[PDB]
RNA sequence: AGCCAGGAUGUUGGCUUAGAAGCAGCCAUCAUUUAAAGAAAGCGUAAUAGCUCACUGGUCGAGUCGGCCUGCGCGGAAGA
């Protein structure tokens, strides 16, 4: 998972999720595009 | 069991018979032997094209045979040996694009109309005259 | 084997040899238990369950009763065997159909004519390593598989072929006749050929004549094998395997006979290599001693070839994979004690002009203060097309202004050879060239022609490098046929190798597949092809034009020495 | 954009070639095949006629309130997709052939021979005119 | 919003003429056939496959979709 500080939807399949505070980045195609923190 | 689902789109022109040696290897699996290399094509298209632009069959049959719905001479290859100029992609911008008249799209549904057709014979005019046309450019008559 | 282990099955090995391979195979024995309750075998004709002892006492067997947990499956295909033995023969057949089983003796006996005649494939089940089942093996071993004469007797053949000119079977009295099939490395005595009797009897020291190999052999010793160890023996006849010492010209493959000819043994086939690296010891001094070894070793194996090769001075060899060239690399610093360490093979670019003539001269004369005499011609660089003259070099004569002398118009021709095998680009033979002459100067009197060959030097190097000719690099043409499985996969790695492709055809057991390939590229391909398709890819690789390509490898001869 | 303006445009626009003419059909969407489909399209043109329209702007319920100020029960577009197909020439003419042709050979629905109606009189076709 | 499905036989494109593939480089080229042909979207895009840029009629009945400014927040934010 990326760590970088600002995420984007990277791809077509990427969505953007708000578990416990922090905005996760949880993509249906490619786990390269997980990226953590909001 | 159903019209060309080979598509692996590679083949000699209609000079030679779907030549692989012209066709490239980057097709996987297909069934090409010594069954069908050689069975329709020389037999019934020399009225299609002989060297000339030819999109390349890829059809099997239902009982361990070749046999399909044939059709007539490709548009782009009659509409361009009676026109002469080879133009159409390539060059489309500063030069002549092919010669396509309305004659010759008339001309080209009388060529290739046997069963190619569209919502009527004049469906495929209109078919042959977007092939001779949309490579780029027109003659004047 | 290894039904010991987990996940192992037996059903599923007899079905996966009946589909895959095309055979037909019959379960000679079933297995009790399938990974670690394996206790024994039961088998379908003796009809009894043999349950092996503990660990490396498997010697014994303990026969026992058949559990009823296998009694069905194992009556299942206890009559399967039956009807499928009993379909060796007619009386067979109808005995059964009177609703009697056949009995062990005669069904072994017809299975044993089946695999005879090659028809069947009979199913063994243990694990060598937890000791059950090897016995039992064989059992199968001993009970149905040919004695050397229950084979068809040996087709041997005369100085010439025919259906029977050297009817030949295993006899203590039928003409020695054998077929020397292995060779072997040993420091020792030089060589060590083993070689399979196929009729008759020899001795130590006993002559015998290299029917193929055209001379007369001799035995200095005749050495049976416990693997390693070379057992002396006086003799070895029909049915025995030996291994003979001394003889000196016989290679694998060869015929060994008497002087009554069975000469002709069918066989003289040996696949080709598909890797390639050249080879270097500790330094080029050692460079015999590295070569003589290698020639051992060419003469000790068929596929293995040692390749001199002559466009560089290095020492290249081919074999069948990264595995087998490691073993002789490492056999050769183990055996003969010399390291070689290991790079590719160099590249092969050559040289032509394209398709334009250009017009040049080149002038200097000698006698300026009453020297010898000089030479000078005018030349024009027409190229032809990649393949166009067979032979590498064509000429047209056009001289008509100053006349080079009679004597010495071929010899121009002959001059500018050697400028055209010197290459004036990188030092690369220029192929398919061709130079058209015009002028020059002489008198009648004895002019050199040497002059007029540097003069043509001159003309040469100048008027190539401005006529602008190919620096090509070498291209093969490809063939391979590999499963539908991998198709898309190993034509991807050849596209992004420099993929020109030929076709595709579907055979029988896969697809046949021809590309073309730069040999500056191919040269670890094998191993990289087998693991795209886990090794079921056949291919050989051979040369079909030369060809240009932008590459900044082009520059190093040109580095070494040159432009 | 199938827009309610537009559709009370395009419902009318589509009632009177059936209130000139004769009846229509449509066809749904569960199967088609490349070569079938569009070479079959093309012999509807080329057996009845240039006027083979496979539009779907017949919506259920914008017909119901377009088409239908005669024949107010045209709501059976709660069928699936509608590929329309009239015909000028006679009553029930080659495009409406070409529908019962292709409602069960070599296809998957045809608008099951749903046809139109100008008389709606009772149920029988019209064949009993003899020649 | 969820449930029913349809993208060539002119077009290996007239094509960097072995195509670079019925949807790689490359040019353009709805090409009527439209609940549709882009000479194309993820998988074969160097190949077909079954899912399919796109698009829609069916289904189903009260809201629905993106923006712009903005109050207040959140992550950025790790020491003895």
């Amino acid at each position: 998972m990326k760590v970088r500080a600002s995420v984007k939807k990277l791809c077509r399949n990427c969505k953007i999720v708000k578990r416990d505070g922090v905005i996760r980045v949880i993509c249906s195609a490619e786990p390269k595009h997980k990226q953590r923190q909001g | 069991a159903k019209k060309v689902q080979a598509y692996v789109k590679l083949q000699v022109a209609a000079g030679m018979a779907n030549p692989s040696p012209p066709v490239g290897p980057a097709l996987g699996q297909q069934g090409v032997n010594i069954m069908e290399f050689c069975k329709a094509f020389n037999a019934k298209t020399d009225s299609i094209e002989k060297g000339l632009p030819i999109p390349v069959v890829i059809t099997v049959y239902a009982d361990r045979s070749f046999t399909f719905v044939t059709k007539t001479p490709p548009a782009a290859v009659l509409l361009k040996k009676a026109a002469g100029i080879k133009s159409g992609s390539g060059k489309p911008n500063k030069d002549k694009v092919g010669k396509i008249s309305r004659a010759q799209l008339q001309e080209i549904a009388q060529t290739k109309a046997a069963d190619m057709t569209g919502a009527d014979i004049e469906a495929m005019t209109r078919s042959i005259e977007g092939t001779a046309r949309s490579m780029g450019l027109v003659v004047e008559d | 084997n290894k039904m010991d282990r987990m996940g192992a099955n037996f059903l599923k090995v007899v079905n996966q040899i009946k589909t895959r391979l095309g055979a037909n195979p019959v379960p000679l024995q079933l297995a009790i238990g399938a990974e670690e309750h394996f206790t024994g075998v039961v088998d379908l004709v003796k009809m009894k369950a043999i349950n092996w002892n503990d660990a490396d006492q498997g010697v014994t067997f303990e026969y026992e009763d058949i559990p009823a947990d296998m009694v069905e499956l194992a009556n299942e295909w206890h009559q399967n065997l039956i009807e499928s033995a009993a379909e060796a023969s007619e009386e067979l057949m109808e005995k059964y159909l009177g609703g009697e089983e056949l009995t062990e003796a005669e069904i072994k006996g017809a299975l044993r004519q089946r695999v005879l005649n090659n028809e069947i494939i009979l199913v063994t089940c243990g694990s060598a390593f937890k000791n059950k089942g090897v016995q039992a093996m064989l059992d199968a071993v001993i009970d149905y598989l040919p004695s050397p004469v229950d084979v068809p007797a040996i087709n041997g053949i005369l100085d010439d072929g025919k259906d029977t000119p050297a009817e030949r079977h295993a006899s203590d009295d039928e003409p020695f006749s054998a077929l020397a099939f292995k060779i072997a490395t040993d420091p020792f005595v030089g060589n060590l050929t083993f070689f399979r009797v196929y009729s008759g009897v020899v001795n130590s020291g006993d002559t015998v004549l290299n029917s193929v190999k055209a001379a007369r052999e001799r035995f200095g010793r005749i050495v049976q094998m416990h693997a390693n160890k070379r057992e002396e023996i006086k003799e070895v006849r029909a049915g025995d395997i030996a291994a003979a010492i001394g003889l000196k010209d016989v290679t694998t493959g060869d015929t060994l006979c008497d002087p009554d000819a069975p000469i002709i043994l069918e066989r003289m086939e040996f696949p080709e290599p598909v890797i390639s690296i050249a080879v270097e010891p500790k330094t080029k001094a050692d460079q015999e001693k590295m070569g003589l070894a290698l020639g051992r070793l060419a003469k000790e194996d068929p596929s293995f070839r040692v390749w001199t090769d002559e466009e560089s001075n290095q020492t290249i060899i081919a074999g069948m994979g990264e595995l087998h060239l490691d073993i002789i690399v490492d056999r050769m610093k183990r055996e003969f004690n010399v390291e070689a360490n290991v790079g590719k093979p160099q590249v092969a670019y050559r040289e032509t002009i394209r398709q334009k003539v250009t017009d040049v001269e080149g002038k200097h004369a000698k006698q300026s203060g009453g020297r010898g005499q000089y030479g000078h011609v005018v030349i024009d660089m027409y190229p032809l097309e990649p393949g166009s003259n067979p032979k590498g070099y064509e000429f047209i004569n056009d001289i008509k202004g100053g006349v080079i002398p009679g004597e010495y118009i071929p010899a121009v021709d002959k001059g500018i050879q050697e400028q055209l095998k010197a290459g004036p680009l990188a030092g690369y033979p220029v192929v398919d060239m061709g130079i058209r002459l015009h002028f020059g100067s002489y008198h009648d009197v004895d002019s050199s022609e040497l002059a007029f060959k540097l003069a043509a030097s001159i003309a040469f190097k100048e008027g190539f490098k401005k006529a602008k000719p190919v620096l090509l690099e070498p291209i093969m043409k490809v063939e391979v046929e590999t499963p539908e499985e991998n198709t898309g996969d190993v034509i991807g790695d050849l596209s992004r190798r420099r993929g020109m492709l030929k076709g595709q055809e579907s055979e029988v057991t896969g697809v046949k597949i021809h590309a073309e390939v730069p040999l500056s590229e191919m040269f670890g391909y094998a191993t990289q092809l087998r693991s795209l398709t886990k090794g079921r890819a056949s291919y050989t690789m051979e040369f079909l034009k030369y060809d240009e390509a932008p590459s900044n490898v082009a520059q190093a001869v040109i580095e070494a020495r040159g432009k | 954009m199938a827009l309610n303006l537009q559709d009370k445009q395009a419902i009318v626009a589509e009632v009177s070639e059936v209130a000139k003419g004769a009846l229509s059909a449509v066809v749904a969407d569960s199967r088609g095949v490349t070569v079938d489909k569009m070479t079959e399209l093309r012999k509807a043109g080329r057996e009845a006629g240039v006027y083979m329209r496979v539009v779907r702007n017949t919506l259920l319920r914008r017909a119901v309130e377009g088409t239908p100020f005669e024949c107010l029960k045209d709501a059976f577009v709660g069928p699936t997709l509608i590929a329309y197909s009239m015909e000028h020439p006679g009553a029930a003419a080659r495009l409406f052939k070409e529908f019962a042709k292709a409602n069960a050979k070599f296809e998957v629905k045809a608008a099951a021979f749903e046809g139109e109606l100008i008389p709606a009189s009772q149920i029988d076709r019209l064949a009993t005119l003899p020649t």
